[PDB]
């Protein structure tokens, strides 16, 4: 029996706080990404990379923030973007009420073990069955062009596509995702945390906010909350596999000037 | 290098 009471109002104020902070830290929102992907925007139409010739023409026309072999140049761009995302995700984490009042080593631990799960959650916003938006919406790289890259690069992004097509069928919006990502950041089961209880306390309040958001926002999906927790479980798997591919590449094949 | 970027971004 749901009521609009001081408790529910506080959970709506938390959801709004997170949404505002989310779209501040990540201004290519799902709403804007979907508008670009469905051609329902007045913004510039992305340049499509669908084969080796369009990639060569794209390196020019698409204007990347970054500055011999195609697959390695693409992987290096991917690496650069993930470094910028770690800073964006940290800036979002600092907005979650309670997070900066945690032990600094636990703040670092939650972000260290959380950022990949959050990257692949947010990447789904940018993906459809054809491909992925790159360079903040200026480019679109096809899923089959990425699969055509030589081993081991060909198989790098395909598991993220697989996750995204099922994740996107849940039809979450930015208001849902902002809370979902906060829930993933405040995971009390990360290795090497010093003080778990205060993390579980924040996560409990975020779970209450997520449950209410999904009830208000998704009238025809009664178990969406459960389906989202099932996805948080599945992201753990995606990231385990991802760190394995990253090792193969490191042992078998220059980085962001922020590291230098 | 992940932790370095995080500590950098936190402080």
């Amino acid at each position: 029996h749901m009521q609009l009471n001081p408790e529910s109002a506080d959970l709506r104020a938390l959801a709004k706080h997170l949404y505002d902070s989310y779209i501040k830290s990540f201004p290519l929102t799902k709403a804007k990404a979907r508008a670009i992907l469905t051609g329902k925007t007045t913004d510039k139409s992305p340049f499509v990379i669908y084969d080796m010739n369009s990639l060569m023409m794209g390196e020019d026309k698409i204007k990347f923030k970054h500055i011999k072999e195609v697959a390695i140049r693409i992987f290096q761009g991917c690496q650069f973007r993930s470094v910028e995302a770690v800073q964006e995700i940290t800036e979002y984490a600092k907005s979650i009420p309670g997070f900066v009042n945690l032990d600094l080593n636990d703040q670092v631990t939650l972000l260290k073990y959380g950022v990949h799960e959050i990257i692949y959650t947010m990447l789904a916003s940018l993906m459809n069955k054809d491909g992925v938006l790159i360079s903040e919406g200026q480019g679109f790289m096809t899923r089959e062009f990425l699969k055509s890259l030589r081993k081991p690069f060909g198989d790098f992004m395909e598991p993220k596509f697989e996750f995204a097509v099922k994740f996107n069928a849940l039809e979450l919006d930015d208001s849902d995702l902002a809370i979902f990502i906060a829930v993933i950041i405040l995971s009390g089961d990360r290795p090497g945390l010093l003080n778990v209880k205060p993390i579980e306390d924040i996560q409990d309040n975020l779970l209450q906010a997520l449950e209410l958001q999904l009830k208000l926002n998704h009238p025809e999906s009664s178990q969406l909350f459960a389906k989202l927790l099932q996805k948080m479980t599945d992201l753990r798997q995606i990231v385990t596999e991802h760190v394995q591919l990253l090792q193969v590449i490191k042992k078998t094949e220059s980085l962001h000037p922020l590291l230098q | 290098g992940l932790e370095a970027i995080i500590r950098k971004a936190l402080m």
